[PDB]
């Protein structure tokens, strides 16, 4: 029927601002880059929306890095992502304010959160895009990948409102802070608080104190089933120690015991893009493929030339990774030194 | 208890290959399945079957072949099959789609649990189990890594980039699935109960569906253009000699030459 249906008095372009420890994570800053480049096609602005128990600096730091607009809805229930707490705060603020379009950093929250927002407000999104241009009315062409990555689509959402889609991160360049931009700090008063029907009982970070994530490291030495043992994977720690990188693996590995989900790498763990991934008895599957394949460079150490993970391999070694890599290491710590 | 399975009839996508040498899309093995991810949500309900003794019913939002998915489902032990099937619900997007299933949910009651799977492999939305949710009004978990059943709640494994969480809900919720162990085999026998059993099939007028609000009318987002991205073929540069110290001198020198491993 009419629900959603666009007024034509939409305008601005918003960016959702996913936070840990107070602070953006960087897909935020990613598409406030990209989202200023369109928001100037189409003579809008570019507006932050902030849901936090603690604004602190934050808005100067989302002004510094392209925003014109930022909207602070601060509450303690905000302290940590809820699906239900951020869904109303969210949709209140478009209820009020009246965006163009909404663009969400397809993490694993914001994954969890957009498509909630779409349905509550009855209006279109597209998933974990990664390519986005405007017309200069504003209407955004959000285009994805689909079917595993096979094939690309290109979709409208040409008359309900705001246009949204989520995001793929690492995918967009941020721009630079920039000190002299200027910008307005909006303060959104919540009207109606909700109860979080789901409640937290763990939430344990999965990163030690100062180690390294897979997901920001500049480097993922990775192990799948041809690792053979738990204890063997105490050979590509020693690579990443050497490198300054991390430790990752198959879901494979996680199976076999090797390794805990948080560093599983694919489809339905980690999408890394690291400056080099070691890819060491990873066979290569699509799943696999799809967590590690934007990677600068791949080398394989696999003792199957036919594994499919060298179709994609710039280097390799043909052979056993428990004789190659601590050679490998022995011969990249020599290199560093003195 | 009574628990709904969403599961979506999908092209095997993992088995599209895109060759780097012509950009042309291989479909060399894709058949129609059972979402992998909607196999892990069935056989997540039908471990709180065996457990609790719940009654699991499986739904799908497909044209007349997506039937067979349904009696896939039958013949591991879903209780009971419902195929919505009409063209008005063709061309939806995930609006559409979840408007649909939640319209079809409500009429036959909404039970204490809808599994989805996390993603269907085609679309690659994970956008259907949210929206369903929301048009019901109830909590979501997505992306859940282990699913399990105390009292009157659902207790859910799920992470994110920086956290490993466990949630709780009360029933009625609904959960996206990530993972679960592989679903069950089905035996010849189950094979043959499920080729029985009588699986009603549902238009949009028998459901009084507005027409409106399902398939493409139903959908603000239109898919305008699509195409087979391009893709690079790497050449590379792979070592296979007999000892692994001169295949490991001829790997690191050419890291070193090409700029790939730094001082
Ligand atoms: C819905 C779905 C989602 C999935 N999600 C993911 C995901 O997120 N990530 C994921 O990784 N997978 C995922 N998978 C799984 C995927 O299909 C594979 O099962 C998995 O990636 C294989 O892991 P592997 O390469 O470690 O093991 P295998 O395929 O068993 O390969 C082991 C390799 O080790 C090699 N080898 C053996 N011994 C040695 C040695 N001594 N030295 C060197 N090499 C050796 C072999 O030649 C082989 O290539 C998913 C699958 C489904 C169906
Ligand atoms: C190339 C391509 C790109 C597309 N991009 C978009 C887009 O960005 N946005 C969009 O709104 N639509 C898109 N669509 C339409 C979309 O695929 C359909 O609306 C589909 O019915 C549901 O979305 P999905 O396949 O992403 O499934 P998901 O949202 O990933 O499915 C999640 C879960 O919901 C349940 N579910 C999904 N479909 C059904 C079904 N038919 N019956 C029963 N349960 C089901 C299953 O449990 C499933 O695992 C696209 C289609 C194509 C071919
Ligand atoms: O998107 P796409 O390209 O996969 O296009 P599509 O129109 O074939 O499918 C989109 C959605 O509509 C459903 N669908 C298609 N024909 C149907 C029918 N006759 N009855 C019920 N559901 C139907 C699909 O299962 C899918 O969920
Ligand atoms: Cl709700």
């Amino acid at each position: 029927n009419t629900k959603g249906l666009k007024t034509g008095n939409e305008k601005d372009l918003w960016v959702y601002v996913e936070h840990y420890k107070g602070e953006p994570v960087h897909v935020v800053y990613e598409l406030l880059g990209e989202c200023r480049k369109l928001a100037d096609k189409c003579n809008q602005k570019l507006a932050a929306v902030l849901i936090t128990d603690d604004a602190k600096d934050v808005p100067s730091k989302l002004i510094a890095r392209g925003a014109d607009l930022v909207y602070v809805c601060q509450d303690p229930a905000f302290k940590y992502y809820s699906t239900d707490e951020y869904t109303n705060a969210f949709c209140e603020m478009i209820d009020e304010y009246q965006p163009s379009s909404v663009f969400i950093g397809a993490t694993n929250d914001g994954r969890d959160l957009g498509p909630r927002i779409a349905a509550r407000v009855n209006t279109g999104l597209c998933a974990d895009c990664t390519i986005l241009d405007a017309e200069e009315d504003g209407l955004i062409e959000w285009t994805r990948p689909a079917a595993g990555g096979n094939i690309m689509a290109t979709i409208l959402c040409k008359e309900h409102r705001p246009q949204m889609g989520t995001v793929r991160p690492k995918t967009f360049k941020a721009m630079e802070p920039d000190a002299s931009r200027t910008g307005e700090v909006i303060n959104y008063t919540l009207k109606n608080h909700v109860d979080d029907r789901v409640t937290c009982i763990r939430r344990e970070e999965v990163v030690s104190e100062g180690e390294m994530a897979i997901d920001d490291a500049p480097f993922v030495c990775s192990g799948g089933r041809g690792m053979k043992a738990k204890e063997n994977f105490s050979l590509l720690y020693d690579l990443a120690h050497a490198l300054g990188g991390a430790v990752g693996g198959s879901r494979a590995a996680v199976d076999e015991g090797f390794i805990e989900h948080p560093r599983q790498v694919g489809q339905s763990g980690k999408t890394v893009t690291p400056k080099i991934y070691f890819a060491c008895g990873i066979s290569g599957s699509v799943q696999h493929k799809a967590g590690m394949s934007k990677s600068d460079t791949i080398v394989c150490i696999n003792k199957d030339p036919d594994a499919p993970m060298f179709e994609i391999s710039k280097y390799g070694i043909v052979g056993d990774a428990l004789k190659i890599l601590p050679l490998l290491t022995a011969k990249i710590k020599a290199f560093k030194e003195s | 208890m009574n628990i709904v399975v969403c599961v979506k009839q999908v092209p095997d996508t993992a088995e599209m290959k895109i060759d780097p040498v012509t950009n042309n899309l291989v479909r060399d093995g894709v058949t129609n399945i059972m979402n992998p991810y909607d196999q892990y949500a069935l056989e997540t309900a039908l471990q709180l079957k065996d457990e609790l003794g719940a009654h699991v019913t499986v739904i799908t939002m497909g044209p007349p072949h997506a039937e067979s998915v349904l009696r896939d489902c039958l013949a591991v032990g879903a209780d009971e099959a419902k195929l919505v099937s009409d063209r008005a619900f063709g061309g939806a997007d995930t609006l559409a789609t979840s408007a649909a299933m939640a319209n079809t949910i409500k009429h036959f009651g909404v039970p204490d649990l809808i599994l989805c799977g996390r993603q269907a492999i085609d679309g690659d939305t994970a956008q259907v189990g949210p929206e369903i949710a929301e048009h019901l009004g109830l909590p979501q978990v997505t992306a859940a890594l282990k699913v399990q059943v105390k009292d009157d709640t659902v207790v859910v494994d799920r992470d994110n980039e920086q956290m490993s969480m466990t949630f709780t809900m009360k029933m009625p919720c609904v959960v996206t699935v990530m993972r679960s162990k592989d679903l069950r085999f089905a035996s010849i026998r189950g094979k043959m109960k499920a080729r029985k059993a009588e699986i009603p099939v549902y238009t949009a007028a028998a459901l009084e569906i507005p027409l409106d609000i399902i398939g493409k009318a139903g959908s603000p987002t239109q898919v305008m253009k699509s195409f087979t991205p391009k893709v690079t073929q790497v050449h590379g540069e792979i070592f296979d000699d007999e000892d692994p110290a001169v295949a490991v001198d001829k790997l690191v020198n050419k890291l070193i030459e090409d700029k790939i491993i730094t001082k």
